[PDB]
């Protein structure tokens, strides 16, 4: 009765002349909704089987196609009624809380291996509404504390972020988390620990306090030496670590130096402290042989990117104390001799040809990654530190040349094998807050004091073509995922603004210079900026109806109602059409048009 | 004017006289780096570090005194950790500070919230937590394994469990055999031994053993605790031995040395049952199947029934099985209206 609706309220959204006939009508979702109001009074006989159809239909229609319209939109649409059920039911009757928050978590806890993203939403609101109102059923959350070990690591996460605000208010629940973590940090499973380590970090992550205020710190201090000793396992938990550390200091300042420390005693184990040294990181401790099993251990280019976000705030925050300038020197010591470096330090491309046979080439291709990801870095840190210097940008040019010529090594040697490994199209370490700063710098600046200095930029294309590849990767992961994977990665409203930004810039870079501008070589013309940027600009009106719903409005005030808007920007886009259209090329890129019609399919939804 | 407070001094860190914390004029590392290159290129090399541990002990004499070497320093110039960790941070004076941290402890056995409501050994103990490097393994092992035997009850119930942040990763082996043999004797303490040898790096056949051990000695623990040992045992089974451990727990398990006193406690134990069941099927089957397959024992007990209707009113499979069943036990005058 409730999927039927659903699939009639479709065929009706969908066509005007069913709209013109059919007078509108009450849909069982909304008596449904209706019978929940209506249920306060006096009828809980109704009430315990409100329970069961909500459960019915969000175990029935919940997800599982990821681990078409009728198969997802009339199901989606029910799981979601179901919840809505559950959520409204849960706030008035309060006697079928113990029963819908201990059947929820027994659904979380115990699948794990079917999708239950649904359980973890409706278990989301249920406490977002009122941890209030879940003091009075808050032994059935730590009753499911005590499974967390044997949970994979994603529903840990999870599930931990979904009970935060129970966190915030309870301190019971807080100290009987602790005691679980503390007990799983020892255990002898892999899973536990990584557990125990998410768990910490998200406990340092939101909160300051966990009497006298003097063993709260203490405690932290001991939670980041347990960390700390958790740094020498395996190469998951270092990079766990490694992206938390940041999100630490950025929320509790006084660890500063217990986290640097950290790092820089875990730099100085891979790093030599002596000039004219050309392999100015050991790789060989990166890697652990153990009888011809061979393994990672310290992924350098993580350390480095965290070290460098974190010396980053620390500049521009903590300053407006003679620590942070060794690493410093230390990091610029690392740029000037990655320079003057080249290829036979690390052994790359004559001796071995990285090969997935043997654990020589196994070994030289996680060396060649480490490397690439160290100069991804080392180009942002000699972005961030001057206004614009020339012989920087020089430097900034010659890790990009290094780089570029190891991703050209690693392409050929690809194009013996083919490109099924993810690991090279595996994360930039750019901030997307960089790029979006870096591809403004790069098209839009006129400023003359950056002119010269940029000049020397803009003159490798190479360099741009790869500045906004990578922000064609930082969308698509938006897309894919909810969120992307660099800092500030978690947070929607970072990467909206960072949206915003990127439109901004990609937008004036498509219109105002047109695509008929192509001096450069006939490899470029589906590789070419202008394209790349209409494509950039398709993944991101696509990825803002999907998961920006709400701020359709706000997203184009940043480019009167939304129709005005959309139709100045449609005016652009048709108007480029329409002179591509009656130039009457015979080449005639079709590429450029169907992103054309397919970012025009996408705006006109919005009318 | 002793030589401890004089190498403390030039060292970069201010002694308080005993009520708030002790100042810090440098950072962490400076200091322990400095008071290392201190007592190395100072004379008389082998004796400096006994003369440093006598001023010490003669310093922390004291209550306040110790109290606040064993609290956190205070930076002056952004908060870190005591002088007592620090100074075990250095190798050359680890085990001397060691000693003389456990020869000085049986002085607080019976020393307990005093003024400031800070339970002083827990605090000795904490000191030990995490350390970066351990020279004397196995030293450091037998003297807590002397406390441990010693001890007060609350003491040795503190001390055990912070056993697995003390230890490194290697000598847990007779470690767990001292604790073993700990618990054959004393039953006050089975809840944290067993906490603990899940807790350290132990071989899963001494861990069946102790469970084999404690199933053994099942009646003879006290109320409080009976519901964490059963967590304990259902917590720890795996697909294959499930039913043996279910089998001797459903004959072991008796409702007649328990029976506000022993209501709360019988409440709690089914609780963490329910609560078993509920998120592990197994053990519903497990315990079916442990009820179904007592045919002959006309000995059925009122935790059988109990058990009946606990899954029953739970996971929603079982109803016909146990409509089954309960009929099979009626018929056959092995469950009767007594």
């Amino acid at each position: 009765s409730v999927v039927k609706s659903f699939k009639d309220l479709q065929l009706l959204q969908g066509s005007k002349f069913l709209q013109n006939l059919v007078p509108h009508r009450s849909y069982v979702s909304t008596m449904i909704l209706e019978v929940v109001k209506n249920s306060v009074h006096s009828w809980d006989h109704v009430t315990q089987g409100l329970v069961e159809l909500g459960f019915i239909l969000m175990d029935s229609y919940g997800p599982k196609k990821v681990l078409p319209s009728l198969s997802r939109m009339p199901n989606q649409h029910a799981c979601k009624l179901g919840a809505n059920i559950l959520l409204e039911t849960f706030k008035i009757h309060e006697m079928i809380r113990q029963e819908i928050l201990e059947q929820v978590l027994n659904r979380v806890v115990t699948r794990a291996s079917s999708p239950i993203s649904h359980f973890l939403d409706l278990l989301s609101n249920i406490v977002m509404y009122a941890p209030l109102v879940l003091q009075n059923c808050s032994s059935k959350v730590t009753e499911a504390f005590d499974y967390l070990s044997f949970l994979p690591l994603q529903t840990v996460q999870r599930l931990l972020k979904a009970v935060q605000p129970l966190l915030k208010v309870s301190m019971s629940m807080r100290d009987c988390l602790i005691l679980v973590l503390r007990k799983a940090m020892f255990a002898n499973q892999l899973d536990a620990r990584k557990s125990a380590v998410a768990g910490f970090l998200l406990l340092l992550k939101n909160f300051k306090v966990l009497y006298n205020s003097v063993a709260n710190e203490t405690f932290c201090l001991e939670i980041m030496d347990s960390l700390r000793r958790c740094l020498s396992q395996q190469a998951d938990v270092r990079l766990m670590l490694y992206e938390g550390f940041y999100d630490v200091l950025r929320r509790n300042s006084q660890l500063a130096n217990s986290v640097m420390q950290t790092l820089l005693s875990q730099l100085k184990q891979f790093y030599e402290p002596e000039p004219d040294l050309l392999p100015p990181l050991k790789l060989e401790a990166c890697i652990l042989t153990q009888g011809d099993q061979i393994s990672l251990q310290e992924p350098l280019d993580y350390l480095l990117c965290c070290i460098q976000h974190c010396l980053a705030w620390y500049k521009n925050t903590v300053i407006p104390e003679a620590f942070y300038e060794d690493l410093d020197d230390i990091l610029e010591s690392i740029t000037n001799r990655m320079i003057k470096s080249e290829l036979e330090d690390f052994e790359l491309d004559k001796s071995a040809d990285f090969s997935q046979s043997t654990s020589i080439g196994i070994k030289n291709n996680i060396s060649a990654f480490l490397v690439m990801g160290v100069c991804e870095v080392l180009i942002e840190y000699n972005f961030s530190i001057s206004s614009f210097s020339k012989n920087r940008f020089e430097d900034i040019l010659s890790l990009f040349m290094c780089y570029k010529k190891l991703s050209d090594i690693l392409n050929e040697k690809a194009g013996k094998a083919k490109t099924k490994m993810a690991n090279k199209t595996s994360d930039s370490l750019l901030s997307m807050k960089f790029v979006s700063s870096l591809l403004t710098a790069l098209f839009r600046d006129s400023i003359q004091s950056h002119q010269e200095s940029l000049s020397v930029l803009r003159s490798s294309n190479e360099f741009m073509r790869y500045a906004v590849n990578v922000a064609l990767q930082k969308v698509q992961q938006l897309k894919e995922t909810g969120h992307v994977s660099g800092p500030d990665g978690q947070n929607p409203e970072k990467i909206f603004q960072n949206l915003c930004d990127l439109t901004r810039v990609l937008l004036w870079r498509y219109t105002s210079i047109p695509t008929s501008v192509e001096e450069s070589g006939k490899k470029e013309k589906g590789k070419s900026i202008s394209l790349l940027c209409l494509e950039g600009l398709q993944k991101i009106f696509s990825a803002v109806q999907q998961f920006y719903q709400p701020k359709i409005q706000q997203f184009l005030r940043a480019l009167v109602s939304v129709t005005q808007r959309t139709a100045f920007q449609i005016r652009q886009f048709q108007r480029s059409l329409l002179n591509l259209l009656s130039s009457q090329e015979e080449d005639f890129n079709s590429k450029e048009a169907l992103l054309l019609v397919t970012v025009l399919t996408s705006l006109s939804k919005l009318l | 004017d002793s030589i401890f407070v004089k190498l403390l001094k030039i060292s970069g860190i201010i002694l308080k006289t005993g009520e708030s914390q002790n100042q810090l004029a440098v950072d962490q590392i400076a200091f322990q780096k400095k008071l290392f290159q201190t007592l190395r290129r100072h004379p008389s090399y082998p004796k400096i570090i006994e003369e440093f541990v006598s001023g010490l002990e003669s310093y922390i004499e004291d209550e306040d005194s110790f109290r606040n070497c064993l609290l956190s320093c205070e930076r002056l110039q952004s908060y870190s950790k005591s002088l007592i960790k620090l100074l075990l941070g250095i190798d050359i004076l680890q085990p001397a500070i060691i000693k003389t941290l456990f020869e000085k402890l049986p002085e607080y056995f019976f020393e307990n919230k005093n003024s400031d409501e800070i339970n002083i050994p827990r605090l000795i103990v904490s000191q030990l937590k995490w350390l970066d490097r351990v020279v004397d393994g196995k030293d450091l092992t037998t003297k807590i394994m002397q406390l441990i035997s010693i001890a007060p009850e609350n003491l040795q119930h503190d001390i055990i469990t912070s056993l697995p942040e003390i230890l490194g990763d290697s000598q847990h082996a007779d470690v767990g055999k001292e604790l073993s043999d700990l618990l054959i004797e004393n039953t006050s303490l089975t809840v944290p031994i067993l906490d603990v040898l899940s807790s350290l790096r132990l071989d899963p056949n001494f861990l069946l053993k102790v469970r084999q051990l404690v199933m053994d000695k099942l009646s003879s623990i006290r109320l409080e605790d009976l519901p964490v040992i059963i967590k304990f045992i259902l917590h720890s089974v795996t697909a294959m031995d499930t039913l043996e451990v279910i089998s001797e727990l459903r004959e072991k398990l008796d409702l007649q040395h328990c029976v506000s006193s022993g209501q709360s406690c019988i409440i709690l134990l089914f609780d963490v049952i329910k609560s078993a069941i509920r998120y592990e099927k197994t053990i519903s089957e497990a315990w079916i199947k442990a009820i179904e397959n007592t045919a002959s024992v006309s000995e059925h007990k009122v935790f059988d029934l109990v058990m009946l209707f606990i899954i029953y009113s739970t996971n929603t499979q079982t109803k016909k099985y146990i409509d089954r069943v309960l009929r099979n036990k009626i018929r056959s005058g092995c469950i009767q209206e007594q």
